[PDB]
């Protein structure tokens, strides 16, 4: 039509717009200015811990505030809560649908979520009184896979789905609170900024979303990527971000410039990101391969400072404790692993 | 403490006390993941035997599940990951119709070659041949006009057909099988086989016949320890 | 960004030859299978033909072998369909898409509804 | 036809209210990524081997 | 004046093949079983071979016990012993193997990777208690003829036949086991490669192990007199060790693959 020819046009004037004033703000490349710092050296971890215990496959996986207990779920239909200090097993849910994708532990340490191909992100309670650990709620309103679910606190929830589009959800009442459309693929990882005023959000369309929770509108787009986005994480300031795509390439997007600052790649990689994570102070990028190995980058000086290669399969998760201490690792050789 | 620890001990002592009655109950089930072209006559197959619908059946004190997606998108480029497990995927084939043919030819394709399920064998039933004798006998629905080659393909000489049936309706379904088969004989790496069957809405024999592929596919994983 | 532009569409008389045209920008075009698809009236998405990363490896469907051919290149970065003897079942809007992941034999979801790696398309019209 | 101009819509007001974002330079906020990687560079136990005594997976 | 040369390769041979074989694994239920069975082999060819060699320069033929007065009492109960240990081994693989190509559905639940390590308790339990039933004056050892070995003693005892008759049992089992995996192998080829050349490696084993264990069997239920005076019952023995040594070579060193690889190249 002719009312779509000139929506389109107008639309990619505002695209050609936004380009030039971007390409505008760029002046110096971040490895242009950080050339002067010295590198990191080499970066050589150890495998303190192996947990052992899991039937299946092994998808997610998520620290406590207490940087000691730790939760996995696995493809069997378990849900398994361990003390990472001493090995010992605290809790081992058994789910109603064995197709678990994606757990999130409450920062208080008093819930736990998880969801899969079921479409629900079932909320279970730790601390019952004089009783075992029962589902406390099973929110239900997406119309494809859940793939992440984040805890704001006790009581408020994001849920990303792969209908494209995430949620917000009141655990109390049991209801979406706010709904976040606009991706067009399936939203594979979101990431709470330090503050919980913000996230951020990749999906299947190489591109990548900040979210202000409070509104419920998208404030900046970011399209770096050239394949589906698989990891997000928020720098521990909040002032920028690291994806992982499929493209065999980590990026280092920036929040203020709003535009890509960073780019992780190598030759040698022709494996997609699983997951990344970013350590305590931020100059240590960890990212799961699918060539079974784990690769640490300078996150300034983009080169790649050590590998964590013990898994069999898969790297399907990883996560820095949040005090820095030790790096948990979950494959798909139903092995989990400590690194420090 | 000693109190606390000698709890966390008894507590795990009895975690890993349940988590060995439920290892022994997840090696004794089979897996299977339903996989039809949509519309194409799984429909009846799950008869015969939210997001996922689950189906439990035994055979000779096997048992077996079968799943099928139910709420998701078209895309299944994501959620089809967590099927790699799963001892066998039966792909259901509406082999009336031809362009879905060509659809679940891509499909196929795109499954045996992907890399995660390229250690997953497929049960191949090729469903709704019904039709497919009415079309070919009445001369109107052409199989020529989508598929050239149609033409100029002999019959194999092995296989020997049931007898009811009109030589021709023979012809395509076995231009289809070998359509398929060309797929799966497309050399290099994945350690998988393809059983295709043909099947229909009257046979009662089709959980046998994925009882008897299963035992195959497990005599091959088995045949596996032996080598390297 | 990853755009798909596609060109060379009309109306042409039956029998007639078009050569479409597809220029790729925002990714390695040479890392990625490439295909064409279309969609008729009133019906749904059709997978028309591919080519693989080099060139080496070409498919056709059943309704267009021996007279669409496909080529792409690498050095210019463009996808071209040349279009020969025309049916008047051969109009539909014509689409360049590109299967998600680099290195990989399969693509998976190039003839859904909603895909991202696709282009808008151009209408091809066979009418006398 | 006017399903698309729905999306349409859509896609263009989120350009529009999505173009008027202040972007400082890429200099400043590289710097001050810098500043951040600096000034925590001596909290980070995985970027310098803490001692084993007080590694809680000695 | 005997020479030691058919001792002496044979020794060579066993070690030389049994340390191969336990490179190649050192670093699934049938990893566990090939293992303990070449440590069985080797710890048993360590423990005895030296003792036969011993009596070789310590005598020019004249000094058949020159060690000590009861070392063939030793000699006789490891020899007994470990052909119990190696028998029961070959017997386990062969039953392992049966239910993993034969009764598939069944062998997927109840047999279990980590239940593996518990064979070479039980065998060597029962191994010592059918051993030792001699020992305790039930039966009796004596000196062969060459002199460089000791072993049960033929007549005025009922020991010979049993342990006879014990082996022969194992090896029918063994041997109908792999006649079923064989059959199981040809049928699953037939209603599809892979299958040609685990028969290959499957047929040479049967071959080897029905060719070096039935001589014994056969040479223990005859004439004490025709046994010693003819020199067969040395050979009898022979065999046994033979299959002792050609075993692991065909469980580790000529898997599949290198057999499969082997007939493509040529
Ligand atoms: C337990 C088992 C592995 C079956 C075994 C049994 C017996 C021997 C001794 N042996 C045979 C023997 C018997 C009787 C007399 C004799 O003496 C020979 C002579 O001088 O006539 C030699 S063995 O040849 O040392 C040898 C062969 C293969 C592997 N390991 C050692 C070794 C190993």
């Amino acid at each position: 039509q002719s009312e779509l020819d000139q929506l389109r046009q107008e639309a990619e004037q505002l695209k050609n717009q936004i380009r030039d004033a971007r390409k505008a703000c760029a002046d110096a490349t971040l490895s242009q200015i950080t050339n002067n710092i010295d590198p990191v050296g080499r970066i050589q971890m150890r495998t303190r811990r192996t947990l052992r215990g899991h039937l299946a496959k092994i998808y997610a996986m998520h620290w406590g505030t207490d940087s000691r207990l730790l939760v996995s779920a696995s493809q069997d239909g378990k849900l398994i809560i361990w003390d990472s200090y001493t090995t010992n097993k605290v809790h081992a849910i058994p789910l109603r649908s064995s197709w678990v994708m994606t757990c999130a532990y409450a920062p208080s340490g008093n819930y736990v979520a998880c969801g899969g191909l079921d479409n629900i992100c079932s909320i279970y309670n730790l601390k019952t009184r004089e009783g075992n650990v029962r589902v406390s709620r099973e929110l239900a309103g997406h119309t494809g896979y859940l793939s992440c679910c984040r805890f704001l606190d006790d009581n408020q929830i994001v849920t990303s789905s792969g209908d494209t589009t995430c949620a917000l959800w009141d655990i109390e009442t049991g209801q979406q609170t706010t709904t976040f459309t606009g991706h067009t693929g399936d939203v594979m990882s979101l990431s709470l900024a330090p503050d919980t005023r913000l996230f951020v959000s990749g999906a299947c369309d190489a591109s990548a979303k900040l979210w202000d929770v409070r509104e419920g509108m998208c404030r900046q787009t970011f399209t770096g990527h050239e394949s589906d986005i698989n990891a997000i994480c928020f720098f521990p300031n909040g002032n920028a971000f690291a994806t992982g795509s499929d493209d065999a390439t980590c990026r280092l997007f920036d929040l203020r410039a709003d535009q890509e600052l960073m780019t992780y790649s190598h030759d040698n990689i022709i494996c997609g990101i699983t997951s990344v994570s970013f350590s305590k102070s931020g100059r240590l990028l960890l990212a799961g391969y699918d060539d079974f190995n784990c690769n640490v980058w300078d996150a300034l000086k983009a080169d790649r400072a050590g590998v964590l290669a013990g898994h069999d399969n898969r790297v399907s998760c990883l996560g820095v404790t949040d005090d820095g201490m030790a790096v948990a690792t979950g494959s798909w050789d139903s092995f989990l692993k400590i690194w420090n | 403490q000693r109190n606390e620890e000698k709890a966390q001990r008894e507590a795990n002592k009895k975690i890993e006390k349940q988590l060995q009655k439920d290892k022994q109950v997840y090696r004794a089930t089979h897996r299977l993941l339903l996989l039809g072209a949509g519309e194409s006559g799984k429909n009846t197959i799950v008869k015969q035997m939210s997001g996922i619908f689950e189906t439990k059946f035994q055979v000779d004190k096997v048992n077996f599940h079968m799943f099928d997606v139910g709420a998701q998108r078209d895309e299944r480029r994501k959620w089809i990951q967590c099927f790699n497990d799963v001892t066998a995927i039966i792909f259901v084939v509406a082999s009336s119709s031809y362009n879905r043919l060509q659809a679940a030819l891509k499909l196929f394709d795109s499954i045996w070659n992907n890399k995660w399920l390229r250690d997953t064998s497929v049960i191949l039933f090729l469903n709704k041949q019904d039709l497919l004798a009415e079309k070919v006998l009445a001369g109107k629905s052409k199989i020529e006009d989508y598929f050239p080659e149609f033409a100029r393909y002999t019959t194999p000489e092995d296989a020997t057909p049931e007898p009811g049936e009109d030589p021709r309706v023979t012809r395509a379904k076995y231009f289809i099988r070998d359509e398929f088969l060309r797929i799966s004989t497309a050399s290099g790496d994945g350690r998988h086989y393809c059983y295709p069957h043909f099947t229909c809405a009257v046979d009662t024999e089709n959980i046998r016949r994925v009882f008897n592929d299963c035992r195959d596919i497990i005599q091959r994983m088995h045949l596996r320890q032996y080598e390297l | 960004q990853v755009q798909l532009q596609e060109s060379g569409g009309g109306l042409v008389q039956p029998g007639g030859s078009l050569r479409l045209s597809c220029a790729a920008s925002g990714f390695t075009f040479s890392n990625y299978k490439m295909n064409w698809v279309r969609q008729a009236p009133g019906k749904g998405l059709e997978w028309v033909s591919d080519i693989s990363q080099s060139g080496a490896s070409i498919s056709y469907t059943g309704s267009v072998k021996g007279r669409f051919t496909i080529s792409r290149d690498n050095a210019k970065n463009t996808l071209y369909l040349q279009m020969n003897s025309l049916k008047p079942e051969d109009t539909a809007v014509y689409y360049c898409a590109r299967c998600p992941a680099p290195f990989t034999r399969d693509c998976f979801d190039v003839t859904s509804t909603t895909y991202a790696y696709r282009g808008q398309g151009t209408q091809v019209t066979v009418s006398s | 036809n006017t399903a698309s101009i729905a999306q349409a819509r859509k896609l263009v007001e989120q350009l529009k209210m999505e173009a008027n974002i202040d972007r400082i330079k890429v200099s400043k906020a590289a710097a001050d990524l810098m500043a951040y990687c600096e000034a925590h560079a001596k909290e980070d136990p995985l970027l310098t081997p803490v001692p084993a005594s007080e590694n809680p997976f000695r | 004046g005997e020479s030691p040369a058919i001792s002496s390769v044979m020794f060579s041979a066993g070690v030389l093949g049994n340390l191969i074989a336990l490179a190649l694994l050192a670093r699934s239920l049938f990893h566990v079983l090939v293992t303990e069975l070449v440590f069985t082999d080797l710890l048993g060819t360590c423990l005895i071979s030296p003792v036969v060699l011993a009596s070789y320069a310590r005598n020019q033929t004249l000094v058949a016990l020159a060690p000590e007065s009861r070392a063939c009492t030793y000699f006789a109960f490891a020899m007994t012993f470990f052909s119990l240990a190696t028998m029961l081994m070959l017997f386990a693989m062969a039953l392992e193997r049966y239910l993993s190509i034969g009764h598939p559905y069944f062998y997927q639940r109840r047999v279990s990777r980590s239940g593996g390590l518990a064979v070479l308790p039980v065998i060597y339990a029962v191994s010592l208690l059918f051993c030792s039933l001699p020992l305790l004056d039930y039966g009796q050892y004596v000196q062969y003829c060459p002199g460089t070995w000791c072993f049960i003693r033929h007549g005025r005892t009922a020991y010979l036949q049993l342990y006879a008759t014990l082996l022969l049992l194992l090896i029918v089992s063994v041997l109908a086991c792999n006649f079923s995996v064989i059959l199981n192998l040809i049928r699953m080829h037939r209603r599809s490669a892979e299958e040609t050349d685990h028969l290959i490696l499957l047929a040479i084993m049967t071959i080897t192990f029905a060719v070096c264990s039935l001589p014994f069997t056969i040479f223990a239920y005859m004439n004490e007199t025709s046994s010693r005076k003819e020199k067969w019952d040395l050979q009898a023995l022979r065999f046994l060790s033979i299959n002792s040594i050609i075993d692991p070579w065909v469980f580790a060193i000529l898997r599949p693959p290198v057999l499969r690889l082997m007939r493509s190249v040529l």
